[PDB]
């Protein structure tokens, strides 16, 4: 019945069946008296074979798979799988569909940070913010279900030449109402947390990487930006509809869980600052006024031109992506998603690849556990916004 | 520690059941065909399954003791059970439990 | 190219493939002097990888180990963003590991090994993260014959 | 109510086809199914949203074409009837073969009438349909509730 | 109302207010309107009294 | 000659001695030689084979095939 | 050296008590705000104008183009035709979709030219067996549910269909409309001044 | 070879009971095990995120008595939530079987009743959890509306009521078991700790 103690480091299994949300993940961890020397993270419990499924599936056939990498935000990857063959063919994208793309994708960033925040606090004690995010993150579900069909994930709202479907009528002013309702509540969270001692004393200085030590290990997302690095692909790569908006890229320098939390929580406000600044600048405004102004006179006018349409020429399922390889990337919540696409001459690609940020960010789990504790693990594991679905490639 | 292949209605281990424990021995290879009673077994077809298992371990196995290999054995048994259950030796249980047709629905063989 | 003419002056030569539809250039660094090229580039401020995994050029010719490099200056404009390719023969051979020069190569090379059979001579924890470690087969090759497992067939 | 005897079984043996107006919680109807099984009847629910003509799946022999996914080009299975096969696979002391349908709202008047008329023909066979509704489990003959 | 005939909705207590749509199928008094619009064709059952047979 | 309606059958032996079978496992599927290999792509000299069980395609060559 | 330690001690204590009472008052404030719960079986929620539930199917409009299979990610819908010889017409003999496999991407709906194949607002699919989800041609049309026309439901609109400024959808007037004017009204307004 | 995959035609049928004092107590028994199903927090993919939204306050499932429980032993239900790869499957059978006997299953999603989208061209997915455990209720749809899960729970609750108390014989395992000596050369476990303490991480080779 008993276990026969001995003066050796203890090995314990934090198996697939976590009592949490942070995927299914093993962490065969060895400890020296409620310490941590290291751990072998046996990920692999969710490999279903994307990168070889993407070779008998054309673009429109594969795009619903794409939204299962980041289960939290299924548009930072639909966007990338769109942008990959879109650049080879050189298909011009309008300003309207690209502003819609920006808006929806940044709204997904908000969702992603909320779903990071919830279990981050549940693993660190109380469950109430888990209930306060699905009280709030549930409104953008309704937004998406209005614009696209399904909610978080499986929208498959994006297409190669732009966006699949123009917006609904009453979407824009309602998104404004949400935008205005959100800012009073990111403050109510900071009333309930961010100074509660039983919380901030739990993650004072656990975890830390230097600037250049966070660059060997390539922690592309906020972890790299939570260690004194002003770097985001929305600005340095000049992603599609940017340099047209105001910018304040957050940065911390402690490298610890506060340096990540503050960055995430300021990003989830800068995102709203982008969204409010985009809705006031569409080529056409709300779809109501746009369609009305078209039908009033514009059977030929400039409110029916290419830059005001939600897509260019709608394509067939025989688009036949051209030859030539390239690497596309997008700064999502977890960080840089990336796709190395090659193509030969045909609809089926050749070596579809995914470069997820969660994979590289989750490389350094054990260094962060270089002698911390058994019970401050989840606080670190909850810091990366680990989505094991994004480690299926 | 154990090295098992747990499909439905085939569970294979690497120990010796003494009373309900397993006790991994590295050479006994127990089996537990259809614990959940998805199928109604006779004395003959079950012996055919037994003989398939015996002449599938001994006749073709001389490599390592991975779970890959036991899983392959379980797959061959779960296909042999399809064969027995199609040809018509054994059949479903019909009892007022789940009644989910994991193997197949009934055909007529036209 | 610019990186080509640069490290040509460092007394080690490598082929050039042109560019890949994004302004990036490509060079076929050979297998043996791969570490030297990588060390010269890391000395010349290429400190971040952004992808490593491989592709199969077809069923019979050779494998690849496509790296990618970047300078990654703080608060920057569009950087140079080069990559290098390593054609390796099919049956036996392998490549070295770039884990010690800069990291991100540990699990990336571990999964490239897992899915293409590319050994990495000088790699720690050279195991299978995906694909249970007792597995055999090298899945993502173009010539791969799956087993007849029961939980891979149908919902018949 | 809070306790009920076996008058449901008498109503069913009399009418042949009833229609339950249970609440949308599905917690207070399976007991009557038990009261039926406590007599000798055997049940099979098969979830009407999924039944077709209801003359090909119950009486006649029909062709089910499974899901091909690029592999295994189109093929049929020809499963036998649901009412002349389970009715013959009964135990010896079997009073009859009742038929339960969970979602009856999705069906139409015509097949309600068909299931009702099918009780008289094909004798050892009864029908029940869970047309959701009332906050107290009450029933009604299925020849009624239509026309 | 009969099949193949475009219609619209006259019911302020319905989210599908003032949409034009083609009738698809009719069974037992309730008619399946088909809203060709946007991208995905939607199909919904309305009563005959909620509708208005527009030209 | 290989044209329009005929399915294939991996043979037995030209596969696993020719230095290019070393990817997959030594032993073979019990669906080994059944003539269901539908015509899907030929790249001049290469072949691509379905194997009608929902488990992915395979890229083979001349020496490994027979037409049933 | 020692008095300052006790003062910092008491200060930490008081700040902790204050930051606990803050959340105390917050949670005691949340227990007057109305529940945003959706008491589903009696208080169901209305899907949108683009939700992708069960697929519909007509038998008379199909022409057997095989686009549905050639476009589905997994080639799911089972079209079966025989090509009668009057001149050229493909005769459609059977059509099914296994909804235990279907993904509800509705590309099938998107590329059907005849407007035969559509999405319905049925999200209440469930069985005790998965061989019942394989819906036949005569079990795919089947006239969907229409939540509102249910005698024991109190329907609720969702955040995109509530008046401007409104957030919840529980206690609403019986004449509420979405946000703003339809384009027809705007056109007839600008035309009439 | 006349009716493939046939039914078995049982005898000695069931010998049910008929007295009222026992069947009312049976109704109480079933109502009690019914209205307090305690799930198992079993998450693998976005079906779990919809189950999390089902926990939430837009529509909870705390009513009709469901407490998300963390261990199997206290639990009563595995709402199978996500894809089951071939490396986590024994970690699901060892959660199902390692649980008290009157236990039920719900299979939410299409990636776990036929493999869904991964039912084709995938080499590591289990194409149906119904070939790992006895699924009791199926609900389709990659991510389904989490209120559809409550339809599945309605449909499961009207199946717990469909049970009887003198019928618990169809609730145990028969264990038709054997033994076989063999020769397959056991190998050492290559799955331990030793991720940073391994000599090769603290050792640039020569
Ligand atoms: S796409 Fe439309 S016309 Fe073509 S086969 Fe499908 S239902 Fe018939
Ligand atoms: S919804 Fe998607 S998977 Fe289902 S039939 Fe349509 S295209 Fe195929
Ligand atoms: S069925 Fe859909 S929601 Fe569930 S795991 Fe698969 S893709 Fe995700």
């Amino acid at each position: 019945p008993k276990i026969e103690t001995r003066t050796e480091p203890m090995v314990i299994n934090m198996g697939p069946h976590h009592p949490s949300m942070h995927g299914v993940l093993r962490l065969m961890v060895t400890l020296d008296g409620e310490d941590v020397i290291d751990c072998e993270p046996v990920i692999g419990y969710l490999h279903r074979g994307m990168e070889k499924i993407a070779e008998n599936r054309t673009n429109i056939m594969f795009i619903p798979y794409v939204s299962r990498w980041d289960y939290a935000a299924g548009m930072f990857n639909e966007a990338v799988t769109v942008n990959a063959p879109e650049k080879l063919a050189g298909i011009p994208v309008p300003k309207r569909a690209s502003y819609i793309r920006v808006i929806m994708l940044e709204l997904n960033r908000i969702a992603n940070h909320l779903l990071w925040l919830g279990p981050f606090l549940a693993d660190v004690g109380a469950q109430t913010p888990f209930f306060y995010i699905f009280r709030e993150r549930e409104y953008i579900y309704d937004l998406f279900e209005a614009a696209t069909g399904m909610r978080f994930i499986n929208n498959n709202y994006f297409r190669i030449g732009g966006v699949a479907a123009d917006l609904t009528y009453g979407w824009v002013t309602k998104c404004r109402d949400f935008c205005d309702y959100f800012l009073p509540k990111v403050d109510e969270y900071e009333r309930l947390i961010t100074n509660n001692p039983i919380f901030v004393r739990r993650l004072q200085g656990v975890g830390k990487i230097s600037r250049e030590e966070a660059i060997n290990w390539g922690l592309s997302g906020p972890m790299l930006r939570a260690s004194g690095v002003k770097w985001d692909l929305r600005k340095v790569d000049h992603y599609e509809c940017y340099d047209d908006f105001d910018w304040d890229v957050p940065v911390a320098t402690e490298g610890d869980c506060l340096a990540r939390y503050i960055v995430r929580i300021q990003e989830m406000r800068e995102s709203v600052k982008i969204i409010r600044q985009a809705l006031d600048g569409l080529p056409g405004g709300p779809y109501e006024n746009l369609e009305a102004k078209r039908m009033l006179e514009g059977a030929k006018s400039e409110w029916n031109g290419f830059d005001y349409q939600y897509i260019g020429k709608k394509l067939s399922p025989t688009f036949k992506i051209p030859k030539g390889e390239h690497y596309v990337r997008v700064e999502s919540g977890k960080g840089e998603l990336g796709i190395y696409l090659i193509g030969d001459d045909n609809v089926f690609p050749w070596r579809w690849k995914i470069r997820p940020p969660d994979f590289n960010n989750l490389q350094v789990l054990p260094q962060l556990l270089k002698g911390m504790k058994v019970a401050d693990i989840v606080a670190i594991l909850g810091s990366i916004d680990v989505i094991m679905g994004s480690v299926d490639r | 520690m154990l090295l098992k292949s747990t499909t439905r209605h085939v569970h294979i281990y690497a120990g010796h059941v003494v009373d309900g424990e397993v006790h991994p021995d590295t050479e006994t290879l127990t089996l537990n065909v259809d614990p959940d009673n998805e199928l109604e077994w006779n004395e003959a077809a079950l012996a055919k399954v037994e003989a398939k298992f015996r002449e599938l371990v001994a006749n073709a196995a001389g490599e390592d003791l991975t779970e890959y290999n036991l899983r392959r054995i379980g797959s061959d048994l779960e296909h042999f059970i399809r064969s027995l259950l199609m040809q018509g030796e054994i059949g479903y249980n019909l009892n007022s439990r789940v009644r989910n047709y994991s193997l197949g629905i009934p055909r007529v063989n036209h | 190219g610019p990186v080509g003419r640069l490290l040509q002056s460092q007394n080690l030569s490598v082929e050039s493939l042109g560019r890949d539809a994004s302004g990036v250039e490509m060079i076929k660094v050979d297998r043996d002097r791969l570490l030297a090229v990588c060390q010269t580039l890391y000395a010349d401020g290429f400190n971040y990888l952004r992808c490593q995994a491989a592709y199969d050029s077809g069923p019979g010719q050779d494998l690849v180990s496509t790296y990618h490099l970047i300078k990654l200056s703080d608060n920057a404009d569009r950087p140079p963003e080069v990559r290098i390719k390593v054609f390796v023969p099919r049956d036996d051979p392998r490549v070295p590991s770039v884990y010690w020069i800069w990291k991100t190569a540990d699990w990336q090379e571990r999964e490239s090994y897992d899915m293409f059979g590319i050994v990495y001579e000088g790699h720690p924890n050279l195991k299978r993260i995906l694909m249970p470690e007792d597995w055999v087969g090298w899945p993502l090759r173009k010539d791969y014959i799956t087993p007849d497992f029961y939980e891979l067939q149908e919902a018949y | 109510g809070l306790l009920a005897g076996y008058q449901f079984v008498k109503d069913l043996e009399s009418a042949g086809a009833l229609a339950l107006f249970v609440p949308p919680e599905g917690g207070f109807e399976g007991r009557y199914q038990r009261r039926l099984r406590s007599k000798g009847y055997t049940t099979l629910p098969m979830s009407a949203p999924g039944l077709g003509d209801l003359a090909a799946y119950l009486t006649q022999e029909h062709g089910i074409r499974p899901a091909h996914t690029g592999k295994e080009d189109i093929r049929v299975y020809f499963q036998p009837p649901l009412v002349t096969y389970h009715l013959e696979n009964l135990p010896p002391n079997a009073k009859g073969l009742v038929l339960w349908l969970i979602d009856g709202k999705r069906l139409s008047k015509q097949e309600f009438a068909y299931l009702a008329q099918l009780t008289q023909t094909l004798p050892k066979f009864k029908v029940v349909v869970e047309v959701g509704g009332d906050r107290v489990v009450r029933w009604e003959p299925l020849a009624d509730w239509v026309a | 109302i009969l099949p193949g005939m475009t219609v619209k909705v006259t019911n302020p207590n319905d989210t599908y207010y003032q949409f034009q749509g083609i009738v698809q199928r009719i069974t037992d008094g309730k008619v399946a309107v088909l809203f060709e619009g946007g991208n995905w064709d939607k199909l919904v059952t309305f009563q005959a009294s909620e509708l208005e047979p527009v030209v | 000659a290989i044209k329009k309606g005929d399915l294939v059958k991996v043979v037995a032996e030209k596969l696993a001695n020719s230095l290019e079978a070393l990817a997959s496992d030594h032993r073979y599927p019990p669906y080994l030689f059944e003539g269901r290999g539908e015509v899907v792509d030929i790249r001049g000299d290469y072949a691509q084979i379905k194997f009608p069980v929902p488990t992915p395609t395979v890229w083979l060559r001349l020496d490994q095939l027979e037409v049933a | 050296k020692f008095l300052n330690q006790i003062t910092n001690y008491a200060k930490e204590a008081v700040q902790s008590a204050k930051y606990i009472g803050q959340g105390l008052s917050v949670t005691f404030d949340h227990m007057r705000r109305r529940p945003i719960t959706v008491q589903y079986p009696y208080e169901k929620l209305i899907p949108s104008e683009r939700f992708r539930g069960r697929i519909h199917f007509e038998f008379d409009k199909c022409i057997a183009c095989e686009v549905c299979v050639r476009v589905c990610p997994i080639n799911l819908p089972v079209v079966d035709w025989v090509f009668n010889k009057e001149l050229k017409k493909k005769e459609l003999k059977h059509y099914s979709i296994d909804f235990g496999v279907c993904i509800f991407c509705a590309n099938c709906v998107e590329y059907c030219p005849t407007n035969c194949l559509s999405v319905t607002e049925e999200y209440e699919l469930a069985t005790y067996d998965r061989h019942e989800l394989n819906y036949d041609s005569v079990a795919m049309g089947r006239i969907p549910y229409k939540v509102t026309q249910d005698p024991m439901v109190t329907p609720i609109r969702e955040f995109a269909y509530l008046p401007a400024g409104v957030m919840s959808g529980h206690d609403l007037p019986a004449g509420a409309q979405r946000a703003g004017e339809r384009p027809e009204a705007i056109a007839n307004t600008a035309k009439s001044s | 070879p006349a009716i493939l995959n046939p039914i078995a035609r049982p005898e000695v049928p069931q010998e049910l009971a008929e007295n009222i004092i026992l069947t009312s107590l049976n109704d109480v028994y079933d109502w009690a095990r019914l209205s307090s199903l305690w799930p198992l927090m079993y998450g693998t993919a976005c079906c779990f995120i919809e189950f999390a939204a089902m926990i939430g306050s837009r529509f909870d499932f705390d009513r009709f008595g469901l407490v998300p429980r963390n261990s199997p032993r206290q639990a009563d239900l595995i709402i199978t939530s996500g894809t089951i790869t071939m490396k986590m499957a024994p970690a699901l059978v060892r959660l199902y079987e390692q649980m008290p006997s009157p236990k039920y299953v719900i299979a939410m999603g299409a990636c776990t009743i036929t493999g869904g989208m991964f039912s084709s061209d995938s080499y590591s997915a289990v194409r149906g959890v119904d070939k790992l455990i006895p699924v009791d209720v199926y609900l389709p749809g990659c991510p389904p509306r989490p209120e559809a899960i409550m339809d599945a729970i309605v449909k499961l609750r009207k199946k717990i009521a469909n049970e009887h108390i003198n019928e618990r014989g169809n609730l145990a395992q028969t264990h038709r078991l054997f033994t076989a000596k063999h020769k397959m050369k056991p190998v050492p476990p290559i799955l331990t700790g030793q991720y940073l303490n391994a000599p090769s991480r603290q050792a640039p080779p020569p």
